[PDB]
């Protein structure tokens, strides 16, 4: 009861960690282009 | 609808760029900066408190007679004898006054966290209101 | 006779050994 | 002055430690770019007329000159014009030379 | 003492400018000594993170400043346009700095600095300093003469 | 739009078109964040240089050129 | 990694 | 102005779905956790100091227990009320992203009703 | 053993979120210093 | 609909737009810092100009006194 309901709702929290994984790969590219311009 | 929005959407962009992202910079920085002042002052009050308890700790008991004052202590026996519980309530008294000082220094430094989310956020409501309402006033022109 | 203050000695590791002969010799 | 007294090992050690201590709060990938005395120091020591011993010039020549002449050859072979070099990305053109 | 802030460009300011101001009063004391008392002030002002001019406001000092300017302006021109102008000074302070959604009066709120000030104008528009009736000419002139020489806590009671 | 091509052609080709369209929007919005900085800095420089005029320390002139690219037969 | 989607990315990163 | 309103949406959407406030909350929390442990390092070094300072040191006894323990009840009253103050200071400080993001919601949909009318 | 697999999934995903978080702050700090170096 | 060669023509146009957006962000980052250095250098130049101008006119005030 306590374990099942409280757990199934935190994968609703987990679902945006693929969002911050995606945005990390985009900030890699912005860092790449600014390092492109610094050289 | 190229209805000369451009001169009033641009001066909405000027306000929404130098203030929206940039206020969030300065107040997140302000929140963090006073909390390294937490790290420094907490480390200093550990430093001098451990320096007292390495000074009187060595002094009392590296010499045999004053060490034996603790070997007597207030004795490890019951019946506090109307002296060594005046001791004990005083120990809880200095224990209470020390954490009273720690929570009040916590309290005043928690005001430096809290008394920045009233004002610079409010002007962001204010100057987003004047630019947004001027946009609606010019929209009802053509 | 005001007082005495202190005396400090050379460490070892912080001493400098700069010189042209430290890498070259002449016949 | 450091070459006159041959104290360049002493000056290089202390200029590195003082520069890296100053920019140490900055990230590791830009220790050389966000500093101020680090890059001009190594540029004058290893790429100046009054510092570089002429035998090191001949070494810097021989590792670079097949590379630069290969870059010149890819200009003449595909007839790249003067303004095409400096408007186009240098990576797209000079890939075999790199 | 009134001042205007010229500053035609936003970037004229010295770094974190503290807006220096000095007063020099050269009076004479009955002991037989000529006296020069000097005081200096510093107000850090207007960094780009917006609001800062408004939290520094106090509702009591600017109320008296508006009262003295209104009394001088009734001395120069007629009273009716002084009441119109001074009410315009209220309605433009409120329409800027009040907490509201446009065309929705129910969401109105006021900051603690900007709160007691509209009451200071309700009693100012009703006090004898502004209207001349219900009062002899000497009864009005006694009030204005005292008012111009009064401390700030010695003036909001008026 | 990555549902019709997610079916038939495969789930992996859907992951290629995704984060390429998403990159194209991410790079566009951070290019426009710099183009609006071009306007804000140029109007600020034009207004403030008028106050000098009413031996400047700056260069004002032409840059050392860099890469300028165009699209392949699109515009 | 950072998604080498050009022809110059597999050159400069490799 | 229809393409200008499209970058109204794009410029705001960067500040909504950026996980940049999320990383600096991890920054303030990692220095919050170590400092509550360092406050514990203050506490037991303090009580071990007061245990040993009141050790050596040297009216009636029945009256000098009284100001001793009535100031225990007074210290109990001051830190009970101050804790209630500090807990209120947590609730106002944790209004950080509850209504800055409510600003960014209301600004986005009020500019999206304009964008929908322009699209119509 | 469905519950055992669900807790194990959020063992290695919370730790992965910490890793992709603290290093996203490294790249965000890298973008500002790269702007200051080009300044 | 989009089938076969039109998928390849799609991926070619987005890959072209990615390279195009990288090189114009490369130029615009140089352009924005070029413009901010210019705006700051005029800002320090005018600040020194108003510092000398107000100090000169006020020196004239002390000259009359």
């Amino acid at each position: 009861g306590d374990v099942a309901a409280q757990l199934a709702r935190v994968q609703r929290d987990i679902d945006q960690h693929r969002g911050t994984g995606k945005q990390l790969g985009l900030t890699f590219q912005e860092l790449r282009v600014s390092r492109m311009s610094l050289m | 609808e190229h209805c000369l929005c451009t001169e009033k959407l641009q001066e909405l962009m000027d306000s929404l760029d130098d203030n929206l992202k940039s206020y969030e910079r300065n107040v997140w920085q302000l929140q963090v900066n006073v909390l390294e002042d937490e790290r420094t002052e907490l480390q200093m009050k550990v430093a001098n408190l451990s320096e007292r308890l390495t000074e009187i700790q060595s002094k009392i008991m590296n010499d045999p007679f004053l060490s034996a004052k603790y070997a007597a202590a207030g004795t490890p026996g019951a019946v506090p004898n109307a002296q060594t519980q005046l001791r004990e309530a005083s120990a809880r008294l200095a224990l209470a006054e020390s954490v009273n000082a720690e929570l009040e220094r916590r309290l005043a430094f928690e005001r430096s966290i809290s008394r920045s989310w009233q004002t610079n956020l409010r002007a962001m409501q204010r100057e987003l209101r004047e630019h947004l309402a001027s946009l609606a006033l010019a929209s009802r022109k053509s | 006779r005001p007082a005495q203050d202190l005396n400090t000695e050379a460490a070892a590791s912080l001493c400098r050994v700069f010189g042209p002969g430290l890498e070259h010799a002449e016949a | 002055l450091a070459n006159s007294f041959s104290a360049v090992p002493d000056l290089a050690y202390h200029l590195f430690r003082y520069e890296l201590k100053w920019v140490g709060h900055l990230p590791a990938s830009l220790f050389l770019h966000s500093s101020s005395l680090l890059f001009p120091f190594l540029s004058f020591v290893t790429s100046s007329k009054e510092m570089l011993l002429p035998g090191d010039l001949s070494w810097l020549h021989q590792v670079m000159d097949p590379v630069l002449a290969a870059a010149d050859s890819i200009v003449a072979s595909e007839h790249l014009s003067a303004d095409q070099i400096l408007r186009e990305t240098p990576a797209k053109l000079f890939r075999p030379a790199g | 003492f009134y001042f205007e802030v010229t500053n035609q460009q936003a970037q004229n300011l010295p770094p974190g400018k503290q807006s220096f101001l000095q007063f020099q009063t050269s009076y004479l004391h009955p002991s037989g000594r000529r006296r020069l008392r000097v005081t200096t002030l510093s107000y850090r002002f207007a960094e780009p993170n917006t609001i800062d001019v408004a939290p520094g406001f106090d509702q009591e000092a600017a109320a008296v400043l508006m009262t003295r300017l209104a009394v001088f302006k009734t001395e120069s021109e007629e009273s009716l346009d002084v009441l119109r102008w001074l009410d315009r000074k209220l309605i433009r302070l409120v329409a800027r700095f009040a907490d509201y959604q446009k065309d929705d009066p129910s969401s109105f709120h006021l900051s603690t600095e900007f709160s007691i000030y509209p009451q200071f104008m309700y009693h100012l528009r009703r006090s004898h300093f502004l209207q001349t009736f219900n009062a002899s000419p000497d009864e009005t002139a006694y009030y204005r003469s005292v008012l111009l020489r009064a401390s700030v806590m010695n003036a909001l009671v008026m | 739009e990555t549902r019709e091509l997610a079916r038939r052609y495969g789930p992996e080709l859907a992951h290629a078109f995704s984060s390429l369209s998403d990159e194209n929007k991410y790079l566009k919005v951070k290019l426009q964040s710099s183009q609006r900085a071009e306007v804000r800095a140029e109007i600020r420089a034009e207004q403030l240089a008028n106050a000098l005029r009413s031996d400047s320390p700056v260069f004002r002139g032409e840059d050392v050129p860099g890469p300028v690219a165009v699209l392949r037969d699109n515009k | 990694e950072a998604a080498l989607r050009n022809v110059e990315e597999q050159f400069l990163a490799q």
